[PDB]
This record gives C-alpha cells, structure tokens and sequence, in this order.
C-alpha cells in the first residue's frame, strides 16, 4: 500500500489567488497521479489526469506540477466553482489511493448572518413537544454561538445544532439550532427567546417572542 | 452518453446483506472496468472492489475481503455487489465508477451514489409544520417561510417546493441526529414582498425508507 | 430402515442365479415393510429364506413360482395391500411350485421337489385381489382353508384358482386343530379366525364375545380395542396412531383461508406419515412425498441443500426429456432421430436404454447403428433422473468415457423395480465417469463384462444413500488378472479410489490439480509456466509476469499481481508493448503513448489534434 | 390419457343430499388436490370447492361453506362430493377438474353430470300440431310445425316422417316451464307445392317414459 | 369479489382476421389471468395462464397479453375452429371467479328475416291453455330482437325466446318465440304480432295470422 499525504485542508484565498495544493506519496508513485474534484453530496470527476494534462471542459486555470515524489495543485485564478474536496488519486498500485481531501474555502469578508426565529406551529403544539429553531444564514466564518433564553435562563444540555456546509457562491455558512421542550415544561413560562454571538456580529443578538398569542 | 445508474440503496441492518446494482448507458461495459469505492462520510472516499467484466476478474481490498461479493453480466451489460455481515461503520454512499479501457486508467465516469446506513434504527415517518411568514420573522421586503420536517430516518428526506422549478433564494439545511435517534430539516425560503399573497408556496417532504410523501402550503 | 422397496420382475428369469439370491438379501434384510411387490422365483433347494421372518405388512403383491425349496416362512406377515396386482386379479400367486414332472425320479428318501405345506400363522388380511393357487405336486392342506375370513369385506373380488392335484397322501389336521381347516401338522398351525366368529357387524376382533370387536381401522386381530392397539393400521400409521389422515401441515382462518405454516404438518409416505420425506423423495405443496413434479412445478434445491417442486410464474424452462418419462414413453431406445433431441441437455429426464440394436441397427426403421462419432448429444449433462441402462457399446470406445460431466444419478426410475445401472453385453474396459458423485438409490448391477475391471476398486459407499443399497459382481473379468495386468488405480488416486486406468480418473487426490489431472506440484517457481496455488489449483501466471524464479511470479491471473513486468508497465498492469493511447471513449487512436526508460507507459506530451503527419521519434505525432 | 369420470347425477329433491363420485384416471391422484366447477343452465362457470388428497382439507366458496362436503378415498381413486341442504338454483353440471399447480386454473376437465333438483315426478310429454294455411307461408316455401310441451325429464327426440324431411327443419333447446316440465319446438320449411299432397308426420320419442307418440301435422280446413 | 368482466359481449368476425377480447377486472392484479376456451357443449378448455404464455399444445394463432387491470386476447386469423365462447379467470384473491362470455361468430350477408306468425292450436284450446308461435328463419345477426305486438301496446314475463345456434351451412340465426296464456286469456283480443328490429328488411313487418280460415 502506498500512501498519499495531502496538503492541509484550511486553504482560505480569495478569487485570482495562486492556490497550491501538496500531495506527497509513501513511496515511489511516477505521475500515475490525478486529480478528482468533489462537491460534498455529489460525485468527483476527473479533473487533472496523468498529473500533466487537462481533461475537455476543464478551464485552463487548473494546472498540475510534478517534482519527484510531490505535486503540487495550482489554481491561477481562484473561482466560486473551485470549491470541494480534491483527491490526488494514484493508482500506482493495485489497490488505487487516495488523499484526505484538501477542503478549498474561499476567503470573503466577514458576513453577518440572517437569523430567523421559529415556534412551533398550531400542529406542532398540538404534537406534544415544542421545537423552537433559531436560524442564522450565510456567516463568515463559521463561528457563531447560539443560546437560548426561557425565563432569561440559559438552556444548555438539550439544544442541538447543526451547521451547512460553505456556500459554492457566498463562500459562507448557515446554522440551525433546536430546543426541544415536552409540552409539560413548555408552558411554565411565557416568552421564549434565542441569541447569536458571532465574530461577525458586533455584539450578541437575542430574538424573543412572547407564547400563546397567537 | 455515457450514463451509470446505481439502485439498491437504503437503510439495512447489522448482519444482514445487501446488493448494489450499477447499470452503464451509452457504452458497453465489455471493455472497461468497474471499480465499487465507498465515500465515508466526514472521511475521505475509499477504494472497495474492482472487477472486469470481460472475464469477471475479481479484486478487493483486505478489510471487506472475506465478506463482500461482486459479478456482473455482459448481455445485461451491468454489474452487481452483494455485500454480506454489514457492519455499523459500513454506513456510506456507495459509487459504481469506470475507466478509460485503454491508455487511461482515470475514473472519467462516475455514478450517482447510494446511500447504505446500518444502525438498527426504526424508520419513522416525516411529521410537517409550516413555519408561516410572520410578522415577527420579517426581514424588509423578504418574508421567510418554511416547512419544518422532523422525525425522519433514516436521512434524508427530498424536500421540493414548487416541484423545484423555482430555485431562487432555496437553503436546505443537513440533518441533525437528535438526541431520540432522528433527524430534523428546516427548509426555508425567502421570498419578495409583493409575490405574498398571490402564490402560496407547497413543500413536498419524501422519505422513501418510510415511503411517506407529504405536501404542505405556507400561507398566511 | 424398516421400509424397503420390492422387486418387480413378474416371470422374467433372474439375471443370474448366484446375484438373484443375493439382490433378494440385500433388498430384504430386516425390513419390516415392503413397498412396492415381493417376488420369489427359481428359488433353489435348501434357500436361506430367514431374512423373511420379520416382514410383516407387504404393500405390492406376493409372487410365489418354480421353487424347489421346501418351506418359506412367512409368519409375521399379516396382511397383503394389493396395490398392483399380479395379472389384474391376483395378490398371492403361488404356482408351479413342484418339480417339471419330467423324469426327475427321486431316489429313496429323497423329498420331491416342490413346497411341502404352505405356512402362514399370521396372514390374515388381503385388501385386494384374489388367490392364485395351481400346479403344486407336493402341496398340502392348501383347500382346508377358509380363505374367505382371510379376505377384506371391501374386496369384492374374493376369486380363488385353487387346485387340490397332489402326489403324497397328506397327514390330517392334528386334534388340537378346531375346525379341522390347518395350515400344517404342527399344533399351532391352525387358522387363526377372525372374520366369521365376530360380532354384528366386526370386521374382526379378538374372539367371539362381544367386546373382542376391534377398532374401526384396524387390519387383523387387536391387542386391545383402542386405534393405537391395531396389529397393522388400514389407512394411515402416524406415530403409532391409526388414523385416516395424516394432519395437514398448512392452518387457513375460515375467513381469508390465509396459509399459515402449522408445526404438527405430516407428510404421506406409503402408509405412513413422515415429518419430513426421505432422501431421494420430493416433497411438494399439496403435502406428499412423489418422485416426479407435477405440471408447472419444477425442481428447486432447497436452501438447506433437499430438493423441492416449486410453482413457476413463468413457463417452466425446457427440460430436455429422455425416454420413457413423458412423450417418449413406450420409445425402447436412442436411434439417430430421438438422439438429436439430447443437444444442450446438461440436466435430462428419465431413461436412456440401450439395446444392442441401437448398436446394431434396425432395417425395418432405416436406422443404422448408431455412431461412436455421434454421442456428442451427451456431453454437457449433469444430472440424469431414473436409470441408465447398457447394452451395446462402440469398440471404438474402450469404455463409457462419455459422460464426464454426469455429475448426479438418481434412482428414482429403476429396471425393474430394482436396478438403477446395468453393464450387460458390453466388452468395454473400464468406465471413466470421472464426475458421478451421487447414486441415488437401487442396486447397481454390472452384469457379463468379459473385458472389465475397475468393479474392486470404485469408491462405492461413497456413493450410495441407504443400508439397502447393495453392488453385484457377476460374469466380470477377474480381478486376478485384473491385478495381474494391473488394471488398477495410480498413486495420486488418494485411497486406491478410481473408475478406470490413467492418472485421469481420481475422485480424490492428494495434491494439485490443472483441470483434468492430479498434479505432482504446482510450478510457482521452478516449472514451465509460473502458476500460484488456489484451492490446489495451479492457475498460471500472466503470459507479462516476467518468470523469476527466486521470487513469486504472480499473486494473480491478471497483470497487476506480477512481480515485475517482463517488459514495460502501463500502471497499474504489464505489457508487452506500451500501447498507443487513446483520447475518446469511442474508439480512436492518436497514439499519443511512448514507453519509457524502465517500461512506464508514458503519454505522449505532443498532441496533433488534426493527426499531424509528422512523427516523433518516440511515436508520438510531431506538430507540422 | 388423464380422464375424470364423473357419476351420480341424478333427480334429487330440493334441500335434499347426493353423492358425486369422480373417479380420476390417469394420473398419480394423491399430486393434485381437486376441484368442483359448477355450470348452471346458460351462465358462467363458478367455483365450488377443492380438496387436497392427503390431508383431506376442503377450500371453498363462502356461499356453500355450511351444505357441501368433500372426502376422499383415496383407495379407489375417487372423491366424493356430499352435497346437502339443496335448493332450487342446484341445477347445475358440476365439472371435475384438477389444479394445475396448487393455484387454482385447471386444465383438465370431466365431461359433467346433469345433477337436477325439482319436485316435479317424470311426465310423459305432450303433442301439439302446427299446420300452416295458405296464407300462413311466404312464396314458395312452406312452415309447419309440432310443439312438445310439459315434459319433465329430459331429453325428447323428435323426428319427421321418421326423419325423412331433414331439409329446412329447425329444433330449438327445450324451454324451462314455470314448474321443471320443458317444452321445445320443431318447425320444417317445405315447398309450397308439396303442402297438397305429401304427407308430413311428427314423431316424439321420450324413453324416459319410453312414449312414442305420432302426430299429423297436415293443415285441417286452413 | 373481483368481478372479473369482459368485453364485447358479442364478436362477430368472418375467417381470417384479426380482432380483441378485452377482460378488465373489478381490482388490480399483477398477473393473475386464465384465459378459457369453451366449445358449445363440452369441458372448457384451458386457453392462456399469466396472461400473456400460451398453455402446451395451443394453437399458436393468438396470444393475450395485458397486466394490471387490463388484459387481451388478440386473434391473428381466426378460422372455422374457433367459434366459442370465451372467458377470463383472475387466480389470484379470494374466491377466484370467472368472467363472463364472448361468443365468435363469422360474419356474412345481413339477410332479412323470413318472419311467419301463427295462431294457438285448438288441441290446446279444448286443452285450457293457449300458446303463440311467432317463426323467424334465416337471418343474419343475432342481433335481430322481437318486439311481440298485441293490438297496440305489449306486455313483458309471457314470452319466451328460442334461438338455436349458429347454422352450419347457411350460418344464419333462426329463432322462434312462445307467447303462453291461460284459456281465458286468449279471448281478451285478436291482435297478435311479432315486429323485428333489425338491419334485414328496412322497416319491421306485421304477419296476420289465419283465424278464421283455420
Ligand atoms: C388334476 O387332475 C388331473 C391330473 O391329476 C388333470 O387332468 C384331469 O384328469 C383327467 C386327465 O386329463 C381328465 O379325465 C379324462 O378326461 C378326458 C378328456 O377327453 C376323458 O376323455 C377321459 O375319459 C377322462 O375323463 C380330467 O377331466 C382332468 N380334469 C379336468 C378338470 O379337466 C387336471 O387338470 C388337474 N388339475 C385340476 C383338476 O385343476
Ligand atoms: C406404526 O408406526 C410406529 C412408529 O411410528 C411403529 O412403532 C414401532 O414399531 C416397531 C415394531 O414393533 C418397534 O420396534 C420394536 O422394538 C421393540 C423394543 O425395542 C423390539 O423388541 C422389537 O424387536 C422391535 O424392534 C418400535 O419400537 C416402535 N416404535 C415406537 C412404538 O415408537 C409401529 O410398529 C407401527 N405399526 C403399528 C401397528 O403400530
Ligand atoms: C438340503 O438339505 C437336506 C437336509 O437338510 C439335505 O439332505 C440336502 O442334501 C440339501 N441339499 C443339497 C443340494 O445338498
Ligand atoms: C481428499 O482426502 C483428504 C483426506 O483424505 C481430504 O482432506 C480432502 O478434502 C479430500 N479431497 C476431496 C476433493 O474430497
Ligand atoms: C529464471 O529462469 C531463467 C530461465 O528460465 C534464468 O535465465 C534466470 O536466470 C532465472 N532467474 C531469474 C532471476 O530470472
């Protein structure tokens, strides 16, 4: 087995930067080396073959660089598109090998996310159990705390959260945060509340709304 | 063109055994290869199994030796691979790749990917509740709406609005494993001021482990 | 077992003396019910007959004709089914039982030829047919018999042939005898009656006293008068239960009549129920063991490796037919016509006789005799249903070496009730059968070789299913010459197991194999070709695997697993010559593909989109 | 060649008990559980019931589930079909057939069994005439006619001059009355030339009753 | 209850042609069909099983196919042969009925009906009884039905219709019809008539019957 070493996955640059990405193999490996560029929830495609040439419908800015046993990955010129996981595949040997992916973000400016406050419906209420969502879109960076406020209290070992992946155009992020409640403890209190502390904001947000009326 | 198709993806228990079909359009399959790799999610993808149909020669990689299975048939012209004592990390989206016959050796083609998750998990149907625009989630000119579908497993569930002829301003969001074992989506959609009010907006929320296709409007 | 299976011969003449005594043994060694007929015919002075003490119930009909035996015990015979009658009227038949009353003068105090006494303490049941008794010049006691009683109310057909011509003046009855109507002088020998001496109405019973009635399903006489306490069941024996049906095995809701699967399902096997069905039999959906499935079911071998009829959706596929089985039934042979029937048959059906005309040819027919260059109708067949038979061979085969694909033989279609092979009439060598793996069921006979071995030497219990299964040596070359010339096996043939000469035929050895012949040694290193070892089976290396002894050729059959190639790579495989690339899917070829210093299979980095006529020294298409 | 002689059919009162008896031929009987098709008068087939040798079981449609019964002795390949609590919509030809696979298509098929239920006793038939005038034909030819009527058993034959006028003569199926007596007709077409002289005679023939009873069917002042 | 029905309820075609048997049942079934084929008089024959496969020995001239709920049997070249009745068979839920009939006939010249009318006989009369006979040979369809006239108007329950079957040679339909009545009832009125409504004569005949005469 032959083992390809890739070039760290934090490679923040802006559009029109050269981008280098390091692929360094175990042993021995000739050019038997290609790119595959993958959108995650999509598959790869062959976007450098033979570690020299382009593939049809490939932009010129793509380029690879050979040099013993490490390529090199050049961008010219970055673009949105050159966004996803790039696997420097050798097939060297039986078994083909690959990379641990070089996650090519896009350095943007600071974005301040849109945030959304979400009860639960009539029917929602109805259910049994009460989710609140708080919704932030399209931050940069990824780095944004949410809290929730019941009764000004802070609710921490049952709100859950999840993050979407970098946006191909915004070159940002958007988070979704739930707090489960039982309809029993739900209606203790009255208004309910959640808060944002991002870097892009300048101080934390809180979006509160009163229950029950309507 | 050149086209694979790949069916036998869903949910699956441990122990048991499954078959991935990958079907290949616009080519004959009688002088190529075909390569099965797996796509461990948050990992990188990871080369399975290899196999020429020409004379059915069969590799795998050490781990899923043993255990996995491949053929395929050159009049139906596809490939098959039965995969036996699936275990919790197997949990993965399968892809049917090919190769250039002669003088090229890259995965110029690739499949689309199935879905295989083992967790011994119940399947549950989607619940709905449309988030409405309200007067309190307004931002200026745009009014957010959405469907929140909850209790669905195992992931994912294909939302649609307007059976996806409308794309503009469309964030779906990844599931989140919450802490009773199933997964929530939020998908909302911000929409101009004037167009509320003379087109109600439609969710179709499918998940097919549970076969449960629900459709929702949000409307005032 | 106590179930075997009889013999069905009717007058036919034994195929030899010295193997019918033995075939009837074998078939009749402790069994207890005999399915199918029971024959005994041409048996000579002083027969054994013991082997018959313990049979008690007979399924078929009883055959008795041209004995010179005095005495057959019988006695734990009870009763006689009937199924197939002997001629469509009888069910004990027992003729001609004497000497030919041609010369034949006895010498003094020598016992005439011809059975004695009849003696049958416990026949006392016949569900069917009648009596056929006549020509018997040492017979007594035979019309002192109320044969009536013996019959069942059900067989109407009580008809008797009985003669009474005897050539000895018979003793009486003994006193003790009751009735005077006596199977022989010995006290004990008088009838048992057990259908004139009954109540209103008892089919049979104990006694004559009211409450000796027996059961309702009941044979011939009861211990006690409870359907578990019968001496032989009527209709259905299911754990020592007489019933009338066997329990069905599928429970349907008096709504849906839904099938669900009930744990207490019996099968019908003869006059028994059977949880599961024997070895050979098939099991099917109606809840009955058979031997053929019915239309529209087809064989399916089960998961746990039985065999099963299951429903098609589809048409059924074509199973090739053989003879006697469905449309070629009365066809005796296999003439040039019926023989091209048989392409593309690797599973038949039924038969294959062969008569020595299909060797000999018939004018009346206009078919000649067969070729031995036309038997290539037989030679992708695997299993064969029913028997084979042989008798005639071509000299220009020294043996059967056609079928060596014939990997399973059952027997569930035998000569004659008993024979599941012959080998009769031939003058072939050996077999080389190198595949039969599977015998179902019958003896084997292998009948009149005057020029075979390979018979001292087949692996047979290996084949064989049952205990009653038996092989019979008969007019065979000898072994001692056999040996002499040494018509025996090789040494890689693993425990002197064979079917003919040559290191070909082994059903096992110790080391390798290439396909056809137990090897020596696999040639991995030192050897002509390079080949790695796979199930002990030497698959040769890569014609690109450089050959290096000293290190592993190949890991492989495919070019990746040489250990270095002999002349240039194209990673990851070995060629001979780097090829010329290829852009498009589609087929075209702008070379543009050099091999290297070392044999990577290098691109050509000039590229001639308008195919430049101009060529690099390399190969590859110098630019105009 | 597979044959399944169904027997017993015969006049049985309504409400009342038979027993059918299809003695199969042919065929290894314990393979192939049995049905039971009835065919009403002029109506589509039904399906009665199935049995499956060895077990004994019988399947069949709810409408019968408490008046038909099914055994098998399977010693004499038979099978018999109690049928009890009759009625009148009885009347039928009950096919015995045999499911190909357990599945239930058959294929092969009895020739059936005219198994009637009526109160009605056998009745010796009864001769009508039909003479035409000369104005009850059209041009040259001719219609003359007997009637047979209330008649229970059947069937009734009947010829022409002993059968000597086969030209032209039609014979329609017998007619269910309002009690099970029949009735059917027998009309010839004949020339017109030959209604002066030729002599045209009916013979009726019913041997259930075994009466011959000859008409004149000669046109009387017409 | 699927009730398994068929159409048409009548196909008349001449030797030689091609024409459809359509069977659609009351639910849906995969493939659950048995195609029969029934002489006038005799054990029905089975035809087709799955729908589509043809039964061993089966003239090869036609083969349904279909699946669902809808299924067809299509003659290539009918003949002499197969002039029968015809049924579908759905094998699949409980209680497995049949369909319901499609006769064949061949198809010809659409002769008018030679229609006669009779009077009763007065050996029924002195008898107390009175039948009608109403005669109509040699036409062509079947379709041809009687209207039976008395004086202006008719009544329904008192006629029974006789139609032999399809006529060897001349392949025509003869029929005949009984009108029943009590003694009393045949001296309520004189006017007796058949009327046929058929495409034979252009516009249906009244036959006088001979009263007085006979
Ligand atoms: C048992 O009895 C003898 C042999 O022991 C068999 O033949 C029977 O005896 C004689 C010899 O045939 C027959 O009597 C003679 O018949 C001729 C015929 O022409 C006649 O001309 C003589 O005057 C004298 O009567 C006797 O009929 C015959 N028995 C029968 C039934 O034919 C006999 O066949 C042996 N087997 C039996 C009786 O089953
Ligand atoms: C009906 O079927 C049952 C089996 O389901 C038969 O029972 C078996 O009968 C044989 C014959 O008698 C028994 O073998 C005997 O065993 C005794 C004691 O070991 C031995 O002394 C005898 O020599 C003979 O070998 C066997 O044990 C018995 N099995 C049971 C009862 O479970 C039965 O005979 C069949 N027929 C009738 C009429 O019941
Ligand atoms: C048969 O046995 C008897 C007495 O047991 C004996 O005399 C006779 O010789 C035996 N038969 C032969 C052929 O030896
Ligand atoms: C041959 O026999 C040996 C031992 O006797 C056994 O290990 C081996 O499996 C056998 N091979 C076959 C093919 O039966
Ligand atoms: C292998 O065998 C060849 C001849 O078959 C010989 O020339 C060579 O020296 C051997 N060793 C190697 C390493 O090739």
């Amino acid at each position: 087995d032959i083992q390809m070493t890739q070039s760290p996955s934090s490679l923040s640059a802006s559009v029109g930067d050269r981008v280098t990405i390091t692929c360094r193999a175990s042993q021995d490996v000739n050019t038997a080396v290609a790119w595959y560029q993958q959108k995650p929830g999509k598959a790869p495609k062959l976007l450098i073959y033979s570690a020299s040439f382009l593939y049809s419908g490939v932009p010129s800015r793509f380029s690879g660089s050979r040099s013993g046993t490490d390529f090199t990955l050049t961008i010219s010129s970055l673009q949105p598109e050159d966004f996803a996981t790039y696997y420097c595949q050798q097939h060297y040997t039986t078994p083909p090998t690959f990379g641990q992916g070089t996650k090519v973000e896009i350095k943007r400016t600071v974005a301040a996310p849109s945030v959304f406050i979400f009860p639960p419906s009539d029917e929602q209420l109805k259910s049994g159990t009460a989710s609140v969502v708080c919704l932030l879109n399209n931050f940069y960076p990824r780095e944004a705390k949410v809290q929730w406020k019941v009764d000004n209290a802070l609710q921490s070992g049952n709100s859950q959260e999840s993050v979407t992946e970098q946006d191909s155009k915004d070159s940002t992020y958007s988070l979704s945060s739930t707090l489960t409640l039982s309809k029993a403890d739900y209606e203790k209190h009255k208004v309910y509340a959640c808060e944002v502390t991002h870097q892009g904001l300048s101080s934390p947000v809180t979006k509160s709304f009163n229950r029950g009326e309507c | 063109e050149v086209q694979l198709v790949e069916s036998g993806g869903g949910l699956v228990q441990p122990g048991g055994s499954l078959r991935l079909s990958c079907a290949a359009s616009g080519f004959n399959i009688k002088d190529t290869y075909i390569h099965w790799v797996r796509q461990a999610p948050g990992k990188g993808l990871e080369w399975v199994a290899r196999i020429y149909p020409t004379n059915g020669y069969t590799r795998y990689a050490d781990s899923v030796k043993g255990r996995f299975t491949i053929s395929a048939d050159t009049s139906k012209n596809t490939a098959y691979l039965q995969m036996n004592s699936l275990r919790a990390e197997d949990t993965a989206v399968y892809y049917c790749s090919r190769w250039g016959g002669d003088g090229f050796y890259a995965m110029d083609y690739w499949g689309q990917g199935t879905l295989v998750t083992v967790s011994s998990a119940s399947t549950k149907g989607p619940s709905v509740f449309p988030l409405a625009p309200s007067s309190k989630s307004t931002s200026g000119g745009t009014a957010a709406l959405g469907c929140l579908v909850k209790d669905y497993f195992p992931e994912p569930v294909t939302v649609s609005w307007n059976s996806g002829a409308l794309t503009s301003g469309v964030h779906t969001f990844p599931a989140v494993l919450q802490s009773s074992g199933l997964y929530s989506l939020s998908s909302v959609v911000t929409v101009p001021s004037s167009s509320l009010g003379t087109q109600t907006y439609i969710c179709n929320v499918n998940h097919k482990p549970s076969n449960t296709k629900v459709d929702k409007k949000v409307e005032p | 077992t106590q179930v075997c299976t009889g013999t069905d011969m009717k007058l036919r003449l034994p195929a030899s003396p010295e193997t019918h005594l033995d075939m009837l043994r074998h078939l009749y060694q402790g069994c207890q019910v005999v399915q199918g007929n029971l024959e005994l015919t041409y048996l000579p002075t002083n027969a054994s007959l013991s082997f018959l003490q313990d049979i008690q119930e007979v399924q078929g009909y009883v055959l008795i004709a041209h004995n010179q035996v005095r005495q057959v015990p019988l006695q734990r015979l009870r009763i006689v089914r009937g199924t197939q009658l002997f001629e469509d009227n009888y069910a004990l038949a027992v003729l001609d039982n004497g000497d030919p009353l041609n010369n034949t003068t006895p010498v003094t105090g020598a016992s005439p030829g011809g059975l004695r006494e009849l003696q049958l303490r416990s026949l006392t049941e016949i569900l069917k047919g009648g009596v056929l008794i006549q020509r018997n010049p040492q017979l007594c006691y035979q019309d002192t018999i109320l044969w009536k009683d013996i019959f069942h109310k059900n067989n109407q057909l009580a008809l008797t042939l009985i003669d009474t011509n005897r050539s000895r003046a018979c003793h009486p009855c003994s006193p003790m005898c009751k009735g005077s109507r006596c199977w022989g002088e010995s006290s004990e020998d008088c009838q048992s009656l057990t259908r004139t001496v009954c109540a209103g109405g008892c089919a049979r019973c104990k006694g004559p006293l009211p409450t000796d009635c027996c059961h309702e399903q009941c044979a011939a006489g009861c211990t006690g008068p409870k359907h578990s306490d019968c001496l032989a069941c009527l209709h259905f024996n299911h754990s020592g239960i007489c019933e009338l049906h066997c329990p069905a095995l599928v429970t349907y809701n008096t709504d849906t009549f839904e099938s669900m699967p009930n744990p207490e399902g019996r099968y019908t096997f003869g006059a028994s129920c059977v949880t599961a069905c024997p070895y050979n039999y098939l099991s099917t959906d109606v809840g009955s063991c058979t031997l053929v499935c019915p239309l529209h079911n087809q064989e399916v071998t089960a998961e746990d490796g039985t065999q099963r009829c299951e429903k098609c959706s589809k048409p059924c596929a074509r199973v090739c037919y053989g003879l006697g089985m469905e449309h070629l039934r009365e066809v005796r042979a296999v003439t040039s016509a019926n023989i091209q029937e048989f392409a593309g048959c690797k599973k038949i059906f039924g038969s294959l006789a062969f008569l020595p005309e299909s060797f000999d040819g018939d004018p009346a027919s206009n078919t000649a005799p067969l070729q031995p260059e036309q038997l290539q109708v037989f030679e992708t067949l695997e299993e064969i249903t029913g028997y084979l038979y042989i008798s005639a061979w071509p000299d220009s085969l020294p043996d059967l070496s056609v079928f060596q694909n014939l990997q399973v033989i059952r027997g569930r279609i035998l000569h004659n009730g008993a024979y599941s092979l012959t080998l009769q009439g031939l003058g072939i060598s050996w077999l080389g059968l190198r595949s039969l793996r599977e015998l179902g069921s019958g003896l084997a006979l292998i009948h009149h070789n005057t020029h075979l071995c390979f018979v001292h030497t087949v692996p047979w219990d290996q084949l064989f299913r049952n205990p009653h299964q038996a092989l019979l040596h008969t007019a065979n070359r000898p072994e001692d010459e056999c040996v002499g010339e040494g018509l025996a096996c090789h040494q890689l043939c693993a425990r002197g197991h064979c079917w003919g000469p040559g290191p070909t035929q082994c059903v096992n050895c110790s080391q390798f194999l290439r396909g056809q012949e137990c090897v020596e040694e696999c040639r991995v290193l030192q050897g002509l070709p390079r080949e790695y070892v796979n199930a002990r089976h030497c698959l040769p290396c890569h014609p690109e695997c450089q050959p290096q002894n000293g290190s592993v050729t190949c890991f492989g059959p495919e070019a990746d697993q040489c250990v270095a190639c002999a002349h240039y790579k194209d990673p990851p495989f070995c060629v001979a010559r780097c090829p010329s690339g290829v852009k498009p899917d589609l087929s075209y070829m702008p070379i543009w593909k050099f091999p290297d210093e070392e044999g990577a299979c290098q691109p050509c980095p000039i590229n001639c989109t308008h195919s430049c006529v101009d060529l690099d020294d390399k190969g590859c298409p110098a630019e105009q």
